RNA sequence: GGUGAAAUUCUUGGAUUUAUUGAAGACUAACUACUGCGAAAGCAUUUGCCAAGGACGUUUUCAUUAAUCAAGAACGAAAGUUAGGGGAUCGAAGAUGAUCAGAUACCGUCGUAGUCUUAACCAUAAACUAUGCCGACUAGGGAUCGGGUGGUGUUUUUUUAAUGACCCACUCGGCACCUUACGAGAAAUCAAAGUCUUUGGGUUCUGGGGGGAGUAUGGUCGCAAGGCUGAAACUUAAAGGAAUUG
């Protein structure tokens, strides 16, 4: 399956209207030079890995 | 009364200036008026430039930019949060930040 | 329910010998059949290329050229000039505020019947000691600049043909020509012969073309 | 007589004999005595000269254009009318032109046509004001004027006919599958009424 | 209301009364 | 870059030696005197050709005015119309060494 | 002297036929009885006979044109379009 | 430089994204697809997920025929319209890159008028 | 395609998208703007012809000719009307999909007149600088357009020259502008609405509670729509400026 693992790089801010959503950058965890910024659901810090169904959508702000 | 001396924008000696059209709403709006900006951008997004140059032949040749002027309606300008009302004294600052 | 590309061919472009890169492209057509020769259509195609991609350089990564197909031979097809241009990116990069603009244009036939409209653009600038912020002009200056531009463009185009001008404008001789001609009045940054437009062609003349070509 | 569009009496040297072959070209809005008219494939594209259609470019106009090569002139023949060229396709040499009704017609490039538009101009903007000028007009053409109305004629004389009131009774639009004696009114009317607008073909 | 439409309404009324008056020539 | 033929014509009037109208022009051009003819635009090609022939026989110069005979008469300073003018002593102008 | 505020020539039609039509006629009647200017002799001796052809009564040359006026505006556009194409061709 | 080359016209309105891949000329198109071809949602017709998902199969086809390298021209609606593209443009572009098709000579050819005909809206404009 | 979301609509006749060629009519982008010109309305592609005009250089040209103005006359956006040509887009009317309690309205699609021009008419707009014209003075301030004064300057290169524009300042008619306010005006504001109760610089129009009513009435101009002029009866105790709290 084309599923990805990616470890956090840094926190970016809490977005969306109700602020449940947060922004996070991750490192691809096998291509360290390749990073990606995305949106998440819940409590997050650095140094945690995320299982990604896409590595391309390259999310951005949200309300 | 006169909320603004110019009433408007830089006519002051002209009588008539041809109009333009708000790129958002298409309203007619004189060029003296009609907020004017410039949308300078690289086409590429920073998130993509890595894959871009990796796939790019002509290695490190250049990267062009997008150059676009943008007239605006007043109402649109305000609803864009692009321009906004200002304190009375603050209304004469003819500079950006 | 066909897979057309399992009917199609591949034709190698071969451009003039006045350039450098001639392995310019490959393009496909449906196979020539009865009552239908793919060449009949391929004779009319037109292609667009960066002059950088042509001459190997990247210093011409902004101008560009149109090439019209003229002939075919043995899975390979010969082109010829069809027009020049100037890219929008560079155009608006050049075109900023606080510098008056000028544009002129003329139309003339070569020594040969290859009639061309040719445009010229110019901006004003300041000279190294200036403080005011707009740097504009007067209409006398503008009119005389337009005049000289037209005269020079005509003088260069008449005594020449397409190949002459192609070999001029790859090295770009003519903007420096205008610069040397115009250093009297005004610096005039961003002088550029930016666009030419074919208006007419003579009889096709396979021979001139295959004389131009025919190497490697 | 019976025409706008004045006539032009051209004389040509007969190629194959010492004589002249005087002709009747329609005047084409600029013509005048002492003038020369050129005819040919190799003729100048000025006004009055007559040329094939492959021999002239797109956008050009012409009058008196033939519908077939050698019918000595058919179309764009009345006053103020003209036909516009809009294309060539040398696959079968077919020119494509636009006709005063607003019609697209595809014909032979070797078809001929005289360059310009026909005189007379706005003959039809001025009102006649009255019966007498209509009378003289239709005198010089044909006995179609005056014109009585079926709603005043008798049922024996018209299908509209009938009595106790000037009226018809049934539709005034008459299916083209119909036949003689029934064909009084509108024929194949794809609609009817007051209309808009304002092009004919597209 | 609005002055432009008072004006339009009065113009309508002028037309109407003038028609009613020229009824009697 | 250019001087107006109209002013030059006024000059040739006020100073130079000359005459008007086809007949006098041909008289002068037959006596071989006139140095410059001016001819309008509207005039018959036949008369234009006749005058051109007389000029080429007299070794005389020609100008083809860029306008009609009414305007030529206007410019030579009248209120009727003239097709042609003849000049025997091109006067205080220098038309002879112009493009003419 | 003046003899008529407006109708002029339309007085031949008296009280008849409607004012709209008489005005629409007045226009064209002036146009056609107008002694126009000749492109050839330059004079003003050009008058209609036999609607569609106008004669210069001195140079004798006839010219074809509109019925009531010499040039139709569409005919002038035609001449322009034609010379444009003539140049683009010959050149 | 054993890459064989094509060109890619990308056209991003605020409603849809058009990918279009052809030879170095316009004719003999190679691939063409939209966001609507991948979703029948009607508002996501310009979704950049859709543009990505379209560029995927476009590059697939360009390879299956045998193209390797691309030049790219791009445009908005233009004329007398926005002049600005939607978000899907850039995502389809990056998806092309990620597909592996090598790239060069990026350029914008969106149409621009010298003050051409009137615009829609009627002096007072499409108010939401 | 189009939307906030959809729908109407177009699509094996292969739409949209792609390339080429063409035609038409309109519009003159960006560059390029407290900048331009102009009695006002107003005016952007180029060139040529036509006249015209302000401002200036100005030891030139004449001698009080002149300033505002009833009557009277010219010009006069757009829309609008009459008629020819034109008719691409845009688009009242109109026809249609949605929404909505309803929507003959906003949104969407098409579309007539018109939008363009020609020949006539009209003659008004927040036709607003809602602020006349000419002169004297009040601080500066710096920009800046057009015009007029110097640099043992800059660069343009040739051997410097030369013009040349730029700058440095010197300088005038400018569109105008910033802080202050001395004066004025509650106040907003006014390089001028300043020059005034210490009341008068030449000077023309309109203005006098609100409405009724820009109606009626007539007259007059107009193809008409309508305009200019223009009341009264009757009715009635009011509407705005700034700023404060909400």
């Amino acid at each position: 399956t084309p599923v990805t693992l990616a470890k956090v790089i840094k926190v970016l801010g809490r977005t969306g209207s109700r602020g449940g959503v947060t922004q996070v950058r991750v490192e691809f965890l096998e291509d360290t030079s390749r990073t990606i910024v995305r949106n998440v659901k819940g409590p997050v810090r650095e140094n945690d890995i995320l299982v990604l169904m896409e590595s391309e959508r390259e999310a951005r702000r949200l309300r | 009364p006169k909320k603004r001396a110019s009433n408007g924008r830089n006519k002051k000696g002209r009588g008539h200036v041809k109009p333009v059209r708000c790129v958002n709403c298409s309203k007619s709006i004189p060029k003296d008026k009609a907020i004017k900006r410039m949308a300078i951008r690289n086409i590429v997004e920073a998130a993509a430039v890595r894959d871009l140059s990796e796939a790019s032949v002509y290695p490190e040749y250049a990267l062009p930019k997008t150059y676009n002027k943008l007239h605006y309606c007043v109402s649109c300008a305000i609803h864009a949060r692009i321009v906004r009302v200002r304190s009375r004294e603050d209304r004469k600052n003819r500079a950006p930040p | 329910v066909v897979d057309p590309f399992t009917r199609k061919e591949w034709f190698d472009i071969k451009a003039p010998s006045t350039f450098e890169n001639r392995n310019v492209g490959k393009t496909l057509v449906n196979k020539s059949t009865g009552l239908k020769s793919a060449s009949d259509a391929l004779k009319g195609r037109v292609v667009e290329v960066c002059l950088a991609d042509l001459q190997g350089s990247e210093d011409h990564s902004f101008r560009k050229i149109k090439l019209r197909v003229d002939e075919v031979q043995g899975k390979n097809l010969l082109t010829n000039f069809h027009g020049m241009d100037f890219t929008t990116d560079k155009l608006r990069s050049m075109v900023r505020k606080w510098q008056t603009l000028i544009e002129a244009n003329v139309t003339v036939k070569t020594s040969d019947d290859y009639v061309l409209r040719i445009f010229a653009i110019a901006f004003t600038r300041k000279q190294a000691n200036q403080v005011k912020r707009h740097s504009y002009a007067q209409s006398s200056h503008i009119r005389a600049i337009r005049k000289v531009i037209s005269e020079i463009l005509t003088k260069e185009v008449q005594g020449s043909t397409l190949a002459q001008l192609t070999s001029k404008l790859i090295p770009e001789v003519i903007n420096k020509e205008i610069e040397n001609a115009t250093k009297d009045i005004f610096p005039l940054q961003n002088i550029h012969v930016r666009k030419v437009k074919l208006l007419k062609q003579p009889k096709f003349d396979v021979g001139a073309l295959m004389a131009l070509h025919g190497e490697g | 007589s019976g025409r706008g569009a004045p006539l032009a009496k051209v004389v040509f040297r007969d190629p194959y004999k010492y004589r002249l072959r005087e002709e009747i070209f329609i005047a084409n809005e600029g013509v005048h005595t002492g003038q020369f008219i050129y005819a040919g494939k190799k003729a100048s594209l000025n006004v009055g000269n007559v040329l094939p259609l492959g021999s002239v470019p797109e956008g050009t106009i012409v009058s008196n254009v033939e519908e077939k090569p050698g019918d000595r002139g058919a179309l764009a023949r009345a006053s103020g009318n003209y036909v516009i060229i809009i294309g060539h396709n040398p696959d079968e040499n077919k020119t494509r032109v636009r006709l005063p009704s607003g019609a697209k017609k595809v014909i032979s490039s070797d078809a001929r046509g005289v360059i310009g538009v026909i005189a007379g101009g706005g003959r039809v903007d001025k009102p006649l004001l009255k019966a007498g000028r209509a009378f003289h007009k239709y005198r010089l053409k044909r006995n179609s004027w005056p014109k009585t109305r079926g709603v005043a004629m008798n049922p024996v004389d018209h299908p509209h006919g009938g009595g106790n009131h000037q009226h018809i009774g049934k539709a005034s639009t008459i299916s083209r599958g119909a036949v003689s004696g029934q064909k009084a009114g509108l024929i194949a009317a794809r609609r009817t009424g007051l209309l808009r607008g304002s092009q004919k073909t597209q | 209301m609005r002055a432009k439409w008072r004006k339009k309404r009065t113009r309508r009324l002028k037309r109407k009364r003038r028609k009613v008056r020229a009824r009697s020539k | 870059s250019q001087e107006s033929i109209n002013q030059k014509l006024a000059l040739v009037i006020k100073s130079g030696k000359y005459t008007l109208g086809y007949k006098s022009t041909v008289k002068s051009l037959r006596q071989g005197k006139s140095k410059l003819i001016i001819i309008a635009a509207n005039t018959p090609v036949l008369r234009k050709s006749e005058l051109e022939y007389y000029a080429m026989l007299s070794k005389t110069k020609v100008y083809y005015f860029q306008g009609g005979n009414n305007e030529l008469g206007t410019a030579v300073g009248k209120l009727f119309r003239v097709g042609v003018v003849s000049i025997l002593e091109a006067g205080d102008s220098d038309i002879l060494t112009t493009l003419a | 002297a003046k003899r008529t505020k407006k109708v002029g020539i339309t007085g031949k039609y008296g009280v008849r036929y409607g004012s709209s039509l008489r005005r629409q006629v007045k226009k064209l009647e002036i146009q056609q009885h107008a002694r126009y200017d000749c492109s050839f002799c330059g004079k003003k001796t050009v008058k209609r006979g036999a609607a569609g052809i106008w004669t210069c009564s001195c140079c004798k040359k006839t010219v074809a044109g509109g019925a009531y006026t010499v040039s139709t505006a569409a005919a002038a556009t035609v001449r322009s379009t034609i010379r444009r194409l003539r140049e683009m061709v010959e050149a | 430089n054993s890459q064989v080359f094509g060109v890619a016209r990308i056209y991003a309105s605020f409603n849809d994204t058009f990918v279009h891949v052809t030879d170095l000329s316009g004719k003999e198109t190679i691939a063409r697809v939209t966001g609507g071809m991948k979703v029948k949602a009607d508002r996501d017709e310009s979704s950049p997920y859709a543009a990505m998902l379209a560029a995927q199969d476009v590059a697939a086809k360009c390879k299956e025929v045998g193209i390797t390298a691309v030049h790219v021209k791009i445009r908005a609606t233009g004329g007398t319209r926005t002049k600005t593209p939607g978000p899907g443009g850039q995502a389809a572009l990056r998806a092309l890159a990620r597909s592996g098709l090598r790239i060069g000579r990026i350029e914008d050819v969106t149409p621009v008028p010298s003050d051409s005909t009137r615009k829609k809206g009627g002096r007072r404009g499409r108010r939401l």
